[PDB]
RNA sequence: AGCCAGGAUGUUGGCUUAGAAGCAGCCAUCAUUUAAAGAAAGCGUAAUAGCUCACUGGUCGAGUCGGCCUGCGCGGAAGAU
């Protein structure tokens, strides 16, 4: 949408009601009133389980105004939700536990489906393998 | 070259007086002349200047170089002018125009007010703001020049006198 | 009569900062340098002060001719400051009713009681210029002992009636005991203010607070330098209430059978601790009893004494007053002090490992050589829950060395335990093993196993890089700005261990985890990057470690 | 001006010219890295 | 080589999460779009907001660039009626 202005994607999971101090300056770019961006997601916050660091962006404007886009969670903190641990990578190719198929990978991809135009199922699917390998994690159908 | 593809259009209000290697130009406020070197061929062609090196001198590229900078400068300099702003940031610093002086405030045991030359015009909307005016790209830069070595840009603080569109850099202290 | 001193500068630099409403009064005539004239708005009079003299002059004259308009644009602001201030001045504001010098300021000494505006004046103390304008607000602007809600007396426990007393002659006496100083004369001192009441020479004054009993010696007032004995003390004045036996910081005094205040509130913490040490072994006897007449004048002064090590640990809140209490004990007190540091936690631990150090015995002491090369295997410090600091596991190869000689080699190690190859820091908690203990049967006694114990011990620290098990405090500040980036950068430098930074509506408060080995100079160094701004706790949590690897070469 | 034989082009914006013969090197906001000599 | 010029944006890149959130450092080192973008070079820095390199995506509208070999030149080069 803009441009040279302002533009970073950057939130973490939303029941943290006050901006961890490294998210802050996202906050502290354009002159917000923090209490505002407090208030304008919890309304959607109380449909959800909170754990998985849920992505927002930051967008600007002229005076003292501002916007933002709701997403979904990544797929990413997504294969780490179902398998446990949050931290897998300690050795890429030389760990080989735990398996998820690809039915998994498309479900968690149609909420991507009905929620982002980027992203699409076919061609994540290898970074969603991807991301597995990194990991030193196996997958099989 | 890019010099070479780089021709100057003098403009209606401005008039050359090409006595060969003396050009005296008759502009709007003044008269910006500069007496060059001989490693040039000037001709106000029609009326978008054209220039040329002269061979001996084939280093006049460079010498004529200057010169293709330089009258540009001079036709829109004695016509349009010149904003060059100085920032006084300094504890009780002060800057007042009186006629053609200015007034130091320099934290001294005695006064500084120097007398400016001629090809200046001289404001001070505020005892940190002053203007300069000017007709020359030397002439604007040389009277500045001097006020700001008298109080360089100290960077501890971010005390002296700077310029508008100077940006210091100012350190910590680090230790005590 | 600086420069840079705008006068309407800072008062409207309140409006901004302090966001209190400030209307001032005196303004300002004069370039600074050539300045004469001080504006009294009210009365709308210059005065002229002295050419140089050290106070001629007080001429008044009108407004001068080079300040008519702003003058003009600043008494219409003056007026307004009683419309707002009494609900009765708001319609001849409006109405035009004439707003005299005198009637404006029965409505703004009201405006004192409630303290919503503040009264600024310009001038000068060390020119002589302002300070006699300045008098005359004092007894107009300043509230005065009987215009204010005087002595308020509450109870004891029965009941919460506070009690407005009077403020005249006609009361059961009252005082407070505050700013109590000391003398070589009688002893201690007071700077005490009675607020009404009149007392006789000679009482039986108490402390009701704390129950004890004094007797009322001998007044004197000062020109806060000089002796001059106050018998008659009226209610008002400020003397001296001597010879109390013990005193208290705020504390009533006052006759019985009558009200009777309990009150302290806001008792400070003196927080940077600094260790004075004696001079002369005569020193600190009386170095050890330097804590009475010093400690009575003031709770900003304490002495965290340790519990092992005997040393005088002071208090400070401020280094800034540890500097004077030393000078107080210089000239008069005519003490040597050796200010040093402060009892820390200092158990020598050990990074590397040694192998085996064979202690070195060979003499003929009884008779025959007594011989006894003794063997030790430095083992890791013992961790965990070891109520012992003696972990000695002797190890005699098949029970060689007899029970008898067991003590000799055991007293050796023993001895280098509660020792230090650095500056005497016990290698205590340090789980130590025998490798081999050689045994003889005349060339075997008590010195024959523990002088080479002893050796050996100290050998291995040498090749063992002996640390220092250190304890950590918990340690928080609050700092209001961004400048707080450069504090936890320079904080990280101390390894103070951080668990997160968080706000309140105007401070931003860090909280983190510092060694108290690495105190040092903590308070003027904050006080060199909070620029002195700062109001914080300390608390203690965990127990770490601090770099030394001195057993390289700094451990002969 | 420090001075030495060697003037290595060191900070990533360093210019050099040659200014009345003997090089010196001329940085933008390090004035540490400027050598004269060589 | 400069002025406009997006720095397309999955991600928090883990670990150990206290921040080691592309900017401390070890193993991976895929990329949803590839007419412009790397799981990355420094500064801002506890972390980041600020400013760029990345492709110059659009303008100028011609030459230009980094090293190898030699002819010579400069610095290196300060001494004592």
């Amino acid at each position: 949408a803009k441009k040279v202005q302002a533009y970073v994607k950057l939130q973490v999971a939303a029941g943290m009601a006050n901006p961890s101090p490294p998210v802050g300056p996202a906050l502290g770019q354009q002159g917000v009133n923090i209490m505002e961006f407090c208030k304008a997601f919890n309304a959607k916050t109380d449909s959800i389980e909170k754990g998985l660091p849920i992505p927002v962006v930051i967008t600007v404007y002229a005076d003292r105004s501002f916007t933002f886009v709701t997403k979904t969670p990544p797929a990413a903190v997504l294969l780490k939700k179902a398998a446990g641990i949050k931290s897998g990578s300690g050795k890429p190719n030389k760990d080989k536990v735990g398996k998820i198929s690809r039915a998994q990978l498309q479900e968690i991809a149609q909420t991507k489906a009905a929620d982002m135009t980027g992203a699409d199922i076919e061609a994540m699917t290898r970074s969603i393998e991807g991301t597995a390998r990194s990991m030193g994690l196996v997958v099989e159908d | 070259s890019r010099v070479a593809k780089a021709p100057v259009v003098v403009p209606a209000g401005v008039d050359v007086k090409i006595n060969g290697q003396v050009i005296t130009i008759k502009g709007k406020n003044g008269e910006l002349t500069r007496t060059l070197n001989d490693a040039v061929e000037v001709k106000h062609a029609d009326n978008t200047l054209t220039f040329g090196p002269r061979d001996g001198y084939a280093d006049g590229w460079a010498q004529a170089g200057t010169a293709r900078a330089l009258l540009n400068s001079m036709v829109i300099g004695v016509t349009e002018g010149f904003t060059k702003k100085l920032q006084l940031v300094g504890v009780g610093y002060r800057a007042a125009v009186k006629g053609n002086v200015i007034n130091l405030s320099l934290g001294f045991s005695h006064p500084v007010d120097h007398q400016l030359p001629a090809g200046i015009t001289a404001e001070c909307p505020t005892q940190t703001e002053i203007v300069l005016k000017g007709a020359d790209k030397q002439v604007i830069g040389q009277v500045a020049a001097d006020l700001r070595a008298y109080r360089r840009p100290e960077p501890y603080k971010g005390k002296g006198v700077r310029y508008a569109d100077e940006v210091v850099r100012t350190k910590e202290a680090k230790k005590k | 009569d600086r420069m840079g001193a705008n006068f309407l500068k800072v008062v409207n630099q309140i409006k901004t900062r302090l966001g209190a409403n400030p209307v001032p009064l005196q303004l300002a005539i004069g370039a600074e340098e050539h300045f004469t004239g001080v504006v009294d708005l009210v009365k709308m009079k210059a005065i002229n002060w002295n050419d140089a003299d050290q106070g001629v002059t007080f001429e008044y004259e009108d407004i001068p001719a080079d300040m008519v308009e702003l003058a003009n644009e600043w008494h219409q602001n003056l007026i307004e400051s009683a419309a707002e201030a009494s609900e009765e001045l708001m319609e001849k504001y409006l109405g035009g009713e004439e707003l005299t010098e005198a009637e404006i300021k029965g409505a703004l000494r009201q405006r004192v009681l409630n303290n919503e505006i503040i009264l600024v004046t310009c001038g000068s103390a060390f020119k002589n210029k302002g300070v006699q304008a300045m008098l005359d607000a004092v007894i107009d602007y300043l509230p005065s002992p009987v215009d204010v809600p005087a002595i308020n007396g509450i109870l004891d426990d029965g009941k919460d009636t506070p009690a407005e007393r009077h403020a005249s002659d006609d009361e059961p006496f009252s005082a407070l005991a505050f700013k109590i100083a000391t003398d070589p004369f009688v002893g201690n001192l007071t700077f005490f203010r009675v607020y009404s009441g009149v007392v006789n020479s000679g009482d039986t004054v108490l402390n009701s607070v704390k129950a004890a009993r004094e007797r009322f010696g001998r007044i004197v007032q000062m020109h806060a330098n000089k002796r001059e004995e106050i018998k008659e003390v009226r209610a008002g004045d400020i003397a001296a209430a001597i010879g109390l036996k013990d005193v208290t910081t705020g504390d009533t005094l006052c006759d019985p059978d009558a009200p009777i205040i309990l009150e302290r509130m806001e008792f400070p913490e003196p927080v940077i601790s600094i260790a004075v040490e004696p001079k002369t072994k005569a020193d600190q006897e009386k170095m050890g009893l330097a804590l009475g007449r010093l400690a009575k004048e003031d709770p900003s002064f304490r002495v965290w004494t340790d519990e092992e090590s005997n040393q005088t640990i002071i208090a400070g809140m401020g280094e800034l007053h540890l500097d004077i209490i030393v000078d107080r004990m210089k000239r008069e007190f005519n003490v040597e002090a050796n200010v040093g540091k402060p009892q820390v936690a200092y158990r020598e631990t050990i990074r590397q490992k040694v192998t085996d150090v064979e202690g070195k015995h060979a003499k003929q002491s009884g008779g025959r050589g007594q011989y006894g090369h003794v063997v030790i295997d430095m083992y890791p410090l013992e961790p965990g829950s070891n109520p012992k600091g003696y972990e000695f596991i002797n190890d005699i190869k098949g029970g060689v060395i007899p029970g008898e000689y067991i003590p000799a080699v055991d007293k050796g190690i023993q001895e280098q335990l509660k020792a230090g190859p650095l500056a005497g820091y016990p290698v205590v908690d340090m789980g130590i093993r025998l490798h081999f203990g050689s045994y003889h049967d005349v060339d075997s006694s008590e010195l024959a196993f523990k002088l080479a114990a002893s050796i050996a011990f100290k050998e291995g620290f040498k090749k063992a890089k002996p640390v220092l098990l250190e304890p950590i405090m918990k340690v928080e500040v609050e700092t209001p700005e961004e400048n707080t980036g450069d504090v936890i950068g320079d904080l990280s430098r101390r390894r103070g261990m951080l668990k997160g930074q968080e706000s309140e509506v105007t401070g931003v408060k860090i909280h983190a985890e510092v060694p108290l080995s690495e105190m040092f100079g903590y308070a003027t160094q904050l006080r060199s990057l909070t620029k002195g701004r700062a109001s914080y706790t300390m608390e203690f949590l965990k127990y770490d470690e601090a770099p030394s690897n001195v057993a390289q070469a700094v451990i002969e | 001006m420090k001075v030495r034989a060697s003037v290595k082009k060191l900070c990533r914006n360093c210019k050099i010219v040659k200014r009345d013969g003997v090089i010196r090197v001329i940085c933008s906001a390090e004035p540490k890295h400027k050598q004269r000599q060589g």
